[PDB]
């Protein structure tokens, strides 16, 4: 749904910098650089899995802090859905058919892969010639702003993410890296 | 295969890196291809391609010949030690005398 606060489209994109902060290693300024037609639905694709805590809204998402992510390699793409290819016992509920769909506490597979800890809408595009900050192929159209903001996941869900890693007792295996 | 110095360690193999090479009879990637992505389009909005990229090798001495430096590395003074056995000297010495 349409509400009432306004973000820029760079905050979907984690590599672009956003309000406060620093934008060094990318040089943009927000509401003047935007995103082409395929660079917003990948930004929306990156949405179920590497949804990071926040500040206030610290509710991050199925998985909260985001661990490593680890699946089976191939040379095809048709290929590669081969190896990864685990159905389960069953296929839990869309969550992208249009129905917000307040389940129970226990979710299934199409409702765990889909899931949109935000609400999102995407403003019309803008006629001109610029490329977009990410890909930079020139284009007719961008997307300059959208409608974010912070929606907590019930507490004490049951979810096993496929191809999640976890230490002893759920708790995401994120990287230590610094 | 330029060297530097006297005692230099040499690599029995050279790894080399080349791109892959159409034809139309191995028109699909090999298996032991992989995937870069260096192949530019524009530079002020960065845009880069992949490009696949095969791996070969090298032996020194069947392909490649071990060259050798030029000039001099290390310095030295001279330090001409004093001799008064040469001619040049002993014709030097009865001059100045
Ligand atoms: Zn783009």
């Amino acid at each position: 749904d349409p509400s009432s606060r306004i973000r820029a489209i760079t905050d979907l994109i984690h590599e672009i910098p956003t309000a406060h902060n620093l934008c060094h290693f990318k040089h943009v300024t927000d509401y003047i650089d935007g995103l082409c037609e395929a660079c917003c639905i990948k930004g929306l694709l990156r949405l179920p899995v590497f949804t990071t805590v926040g500040g206030r809204g610290i509710g991050a998402g199925i998985n909260n802090t985001p661990p490593f992510y680890l699946l089976w390699h191939a040379n095809d793409l048709a290929g590669m859905l081969a190896q990864n290819w685990q159905p389960w016992d069953n296929m839990g509920i869309p969550a992208w058919l249009g129905s917000f769909q307040k389940e129970s506490r226990e979710v299934g597979l199409l409702a765990g892969m889909t899931w949109l800890p935000r609400k999102v809408y995407l403003h019309d595009p803008v006629p001109g010639q610029a490329a977009c900050c990410s890909c930079g192929l020139p284009s007719e159209a961008l997307v300059y702003s959208c409608s974010i903001e912070v929606e907590p996941v019930p507490k004490g869900l049951e979810w096993k993410d496929p191809h999640g890693v976890y230490t002893d007792q759920g708790k995401s295996l994120q990287s230590k890296i610094k | 295969l330029q060297k530097r110095w006297h005692n230099e360690p040499l690599p029995q193999i050279l790894p080399c890196v080349m791109d892959w090479i159409p034809g139309y009879d191995g028109e699909h990637a090999p298996d032991d291809a992989e995937i870069h992505y260096d192949l530019p389009v524009s530079f002020q909005p960065p845009r880069h391609l992949p490009r696949f990229v095969i791996r070969r090798e090298l032996v020194v001495g069947e392909d490649v010949q071990v060259s050798r430096e030029t000039g001099t590395s290390v310095w030295r003074p001279k330090g001409t030690r004093a001799d008064y056995n040469n001619s040049e000297y002993k014709k030097v010495r009865a001059e100045r005398l």
